């Protein structure tokens, strides 16, 4: 996760062809460049990621998710709420552990009735 | 042997102390009369601070 | 590894540069309004009186216009070591010593006032050519004796000087310094041998 | 008797300073582990900044000539670990254990 | 109260090799021109590098300083005037001046220098500090043993609380001039013809040891022997800086021969490998008993000079002297000189006292240390009380320098 | 622009709103 | 620290002006051979005679 600073594709000759997509991510700790798979270009345009946008990318799927403009670009004169987010703290690359406590009955209720059929339910 | 070594080293230490060469029993230093810091002391402190700033 | 680092000028040639504070670091554009809202105070090249100087000479400073004519702050540092002053009569009455000439005592006190009682500097600057040769202990003894006598005559109490102890201390230090490398090696060998003997004794006592 | 040639004899109205025996003395601007006085004005300690939010390593606050407060920095072999250090592998584990036990003084800025 | 105040004072450090000058508060001297000046039979003086390096008929090379002290006051006035007009570009009466002086400067010479600075230059304030004190101040040390190896003398000066312990000064004649003489003797033994660069019109590359194929400049005017000797000394000093190296331990012929050679090319195109002879020359600074000059002489090695100087001081101050050893002077820049000195001192220092050499092994920190300390001292706000004002020189007279400047 | 209507204020002085 | 006590980072400022004679001088060279604290009277040997 970090603020996007560059989205430069890496052109190449095929053995315009791109072999990598370099994304530069900035956090309060520093900046990192990632040599992402070229296929991520579809998700970047789907999420409309632009320079100065805070994003996070999960290691497994490689799909990008956009979480708003960095608050360093927010002025006091423009009105938006969800589209601004503070610059991520910590290292650009993070390993997070999430521990959740559930009961077998919680799983039973969850799988018995998942949340137009939803509207009627 | 150990008793002889102990007696020998004790006599050697006593002889060195008689000579004064025993640094483990150095005499203390008489405390000079206390005085406040003078102009030159403050000048040297400022000198040290400025030299650090320069480097 | 080290917990903390200590150094005077800098710790090592590989030291990172110091961080200086500055605005505009994040770009001029973001701080444009802050810098533009204010105006700087005027600075002047102005003469300043230093009350620590007895002549009254006027040097020049870079200072704000509002600070003109203010007392020099560094003059507060100006304070000398308190050294008594005695008249010819007081010396003849109390400070007379067959071992010390009056002119010699006045020279010693002048050096003491010049060098803030730094008796090593006084000894280095002592005029051994004109007056008799004096050791630093003799200078300290004479100074402290005169100060005690003048205080007792005029007025509290001060600790007395012990010239003999200082002489013995310096003699012992010189003897410890002049010893050959073999003698100091023998001293350290005796230290380590005594430590190993005591260690064996302590081990035997612990076993018992 | 053996001490007698250089024996210590206290005198009334006198005070004395004990000699250094355990460790050889050193200048004030040197660590107490090296026999120095360890004067706190010369000490370099780990410091964290607000911008960037990264520990810069060992630093000491020093006022500059024009009153500008400067952060002097001391080189250390573990500088990369100190850069990664924030919010409190073998060397990293030992450093983390030492910091969590608060054996290292690590300053952080706060508003007054 | 605050940071040191800058009063626009000047700092002059006139050494036997180069005259260092600048403005107080700077971290480096703004000028350093050779102390040797050209003289034409007051006499016409050529002082800076631009004028010294061009041949002139009946122009002699002289120096105002002798044994670290100024002897010819006319050339001293000429050098000061040149410094002001060309480099300072400011009126002398507008800036206070702080000058360095040799630890062994005489009272009469100090009085004459003060009289000159006040009567002739009409300066507003003056101060005269010792080179050792300034060297100590540049390193933030108030006490320590200064070890200066310039061009004229190698001197160890013990400083305590910012005061030179004159009784502890030990001086040796082994310095840059001795090394220059040794290199001259080595070149003479090897039959290397020293051709100064001013005589060379053009040159062609030649193999090692091959005769020099160079063309002499035409229409060259007659030059005095002093100027030719000065140019030869300059090229020899360049050789000293580029080739010479101090052995890391006691000189051994086998160990010196095993180490790789260094190749040097003379101005006339002559080139050779100096083998082990490059190591023998700097050893004379440490073991003068082996020097071809006089084996039975009484000269003391740099480490012996160090140990002797400290040995003359109060033993209460010797821990401070050994705990802060400050090396200065251009002659100490010779490769591995600091390492060899540290090794020898650690071997000779008593184990009961800590020995520490300050890490200042750079050209700027070694040559200009006195100027750096002078700038620091002149920039202190607390030092503004120490200045000798013109009014003080008027009332107290020429003798006022004896009491104001310790 | 603010500078066209208002005096800038000297450092260390309280803004009051003096115009050109 | 672990006890909740707070320490402010030292700032190496230029020397402060003296308010009184409390700024007692310290010999930095003496402190190389002897401790900076006077020996307590409890461990000081008795007066000679
Ligand atoms: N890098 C170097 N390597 C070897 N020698 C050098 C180097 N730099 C300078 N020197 C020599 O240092 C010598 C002394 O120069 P320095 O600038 O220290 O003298 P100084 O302090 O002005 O004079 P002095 O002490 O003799 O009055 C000169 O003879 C010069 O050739
Ligand atoms: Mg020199």
């Amino acid at each position: 996760e970090g603020e996007v600073t560059e989205l430069t594709p890496c052109e190449t000759e095929n053995p315009k062809t791109i072999s990598h997509v370099i994304i530069g991510l900035k956090t309060a700790k520093g900046t990192k460049q990632l040599k992402l798979d070229p296929s991520i270009f579809e998700s970047l345009q789907k999420e409309r990621v632009e320079a100065g946008d805070v994003i996070y990318i999960e290691a497994n799927s490689g799909a990008v998710k956009r979480q708003g403009r960095c608050d360093t670009y927010a002025t006091e004169f423009d009105l938006e709420a969800e589209e601004y987010v503070p610059l991520p703290k910590g290292d650009v690359h993070k390993k997070k552990e999430i521990i959740q406590d559930v009961t077998l009955h919680d799983l039973d209720v969850a799988n018995a009735r998942p949340q137009i059929l939803s509207m009627m339910g | 042997e150990q008793i002889t070594l102990e007696n020998q080293v004790h006599q050697r230490i006593a002889e060195l102390r008689k000579a004064g060469l025993w640094s483990q029993r150095r005499l203390p230093k008489l405390q000079e009369a206390p005085r406040p810091k003078s102009h030159w002391d403050y000048l040297l402190e400022e000198m040290q601070w400025m030299a650090t700033d320069f480097a | 590894m080290h917990r903390e680092v200590y150094a005077l000028l800098y710790s090592d040639k590989k030291d990172a540069p110091p961080l200086l504070p500055s605005d505009t670091g994040q770009g001029y554009r973001t701080v444009k309004a802050k810098l533009g809202s204010k105006k700087v105070r005027p600075w002047k090249w102005m003469p300043f009186t230093n009350p620590a100087r007895k002549d009254g000479a006027m040097f020049f400073h870079w200072r704000r216009a509002a600070e003109e004519g203010k007392d020099y702050p560094f003059a507060r540092f100006n304070k000398t070591v308190q050294v008594p002053v005695y008249s010819e009569q007081e010396y003849q009455l109390y400070l007379h010593d067959d071992a010390w000439t009056k002119a010699e005592t006045d020279h010693l006190f002048d050096l003491s006032r010049r060098f803030d009682l730094r008796f090593v500097v006084i000894h280095d600057r002592y005029d051994h050519q004109q007056f008799k040769k004096r050791s630093v202990e003799d200078l300290k003894e004479r100074y402290y004796h005169i100060c005690a006598k003048l205080a007792n005559v005029r007025a509290l109490k001060i600790p007395v000087f012990d010239a003999g102890h200082e002489r013995r201390r310096k003699e012992q230090l010189e003897r410890l310094y002049n010893r050959t490398p073999e003698q100091v090696a023998e001293e350290e060998y005796l230290l380590q041998e005594l430590r190993k003997i005591e260690a064996r004794k302590k081990e035997r006592e612990k076993r018992s | 008797d053996p001490d007698g040639p250089f024996a210590f004899r206290r005198k009334a109205g006198c005070q004395y300073y004990a000699p250094h025996l355990d460790q050889t003395g050193n200048w004030p601007w040197t660590s107490p582990k090296d026999g120095g006085l360890g004067d706190v004005r010369y000490r370099y300690c780990l410091t964290t900044l607000t911008v960037p939010q990264r520990c810069i390593g060992f630093a000491r606050r020093r006022v500059g000539r024009g009153g500008r407060v400067l952060l002097d920095r001391a080189h250390s072999d573990y500088d990369s670990v100190f850069h990664h250090l924030d919010l409190e592998s073998k060397d990293l584990s030992q450093i983390l254990v030492n910091i969590k036990s608060c054996r290292w003084r690590h300053f952080r800025p706060r508003t007054p | 109260v605050y940071g040191g105040d800058e009063v626009g004072a000047l700092v002059f450090d006139i050494g036997s090799y180069t005259v260092r000058a600048g403005y107080a508060g700077e971290d480096c001297p703004k000028v350093d021109f050779p102390t040797a000046i050209g003289m034409v039979v007051g006499p016409t003086y050529y002082i800076d590098t631009n004028a010294l390096r061009v041949p002139r008929e009946n122009m002699e090379a002289i120096s105002p300083l002798k044994n670290g002290m100024v002897e010819d006051w006319d050339s001293f006035q000429a050098i000061l005037d040149h410094t002001y007009k060309m480099h300072v570009k400011s009126e002398a009466s507008l800036h206070p001046v702080l000058m360095s002086e040799a630890p062994w400067n005489t009272r009469a010479k100090r009085e004459k220098l003060t009289e000159l600075m006040f009567e002739h230059y009409n300066i507003p304030a003056f101060f005269l500090c010792k080179t050792a004190v300034l060297t100590a101040f540049a390193n933030g040390r108030s006490t320590g043993l200064i070890l200066d190896s310039g061009a004229t003398h190698t001197t160890a000066i013990p400083v305590h609380d910012g005061y030179v312990l004159q009784q502890g000064i030990v001086k040796s004649p082994l310095a840059g001039d001795f090394i220059t003489m040794q290199c001259r003797e080595l070149f003479q033994e090897m039959n290397i013809e020293l051709v100064p660069p001013y005589m060379i019109a053009s040159k062609e590359a030649v193999r090692e040891g091959s005769p020099a194929n160079w063309k002499r400049k035409e229409k060259l005017p007659q030059v005095t022997r002093s100027w030719h000797n000065y140019m030869c000394n300059c090229v020899i000093q360049d050789f000293q800086a580029s080739v010479l190296q101090v052995s890391d331990s006691t000189y051994d012929e086998q160990v010196a021969a095993q180490m790789p050679t260094v190749h040097y090319e003379f101005p006339n195109g002559y080139n050779c490998d100096f083998g082990a002879e490059r190591l023998k020359i700097p050893e004379g600074l440490f073991d003068p008993s082996n020097v071809k000059g006089l084996s039975g002489n009484t000269m003391l090695g740099v480490s012996h000079v160090v140990t002797t100087s400290v040995g003359m001081c109060d033993i209460d101050i010797r821990p401070g002297l050994y705990g802060s050893v400050i090396v200065a002077g251009g002659n100490t820049l010779i490769q591995s000189f600091t390492d060899r000195l540290n090794r020898e001192l650690s071997q000779k220092t008593p184990p009961s006292m800590r020995l520490k050499l300050i890490a200042n092994n750079t050209t700027v920190e070694r040559r200009f240390s006195s100027w750096i300390g002078g700038s620091i001292l002149a920039s202190l706000g607390t030092f503004q009380q120490m200045w000798i004002s013109k009014q003080e020189y008027e009332e107290g007279g020429k003798q006022c320098v004896e009491r104001k400047c310790p | 622009k603010a500078s066209r209507l208002f005096q800038p204020v000297q450092y260390g002085q309280k803004p009051e709103g003096r115009t050109v | 620290d672990v006890d909740g006590q707070t320490e402010v980072m030292p700032l190496w400022t230029p020397p402060t002006p003296p308010q009184d004679d409390s700024d007692i001088y310290l010999d930095s060279v003496m402190c190389l051979m002897y401790e900076a604290t006077p020996i307590p009277e409890a461990k000081l040997p008795p007066v000679y005679v």
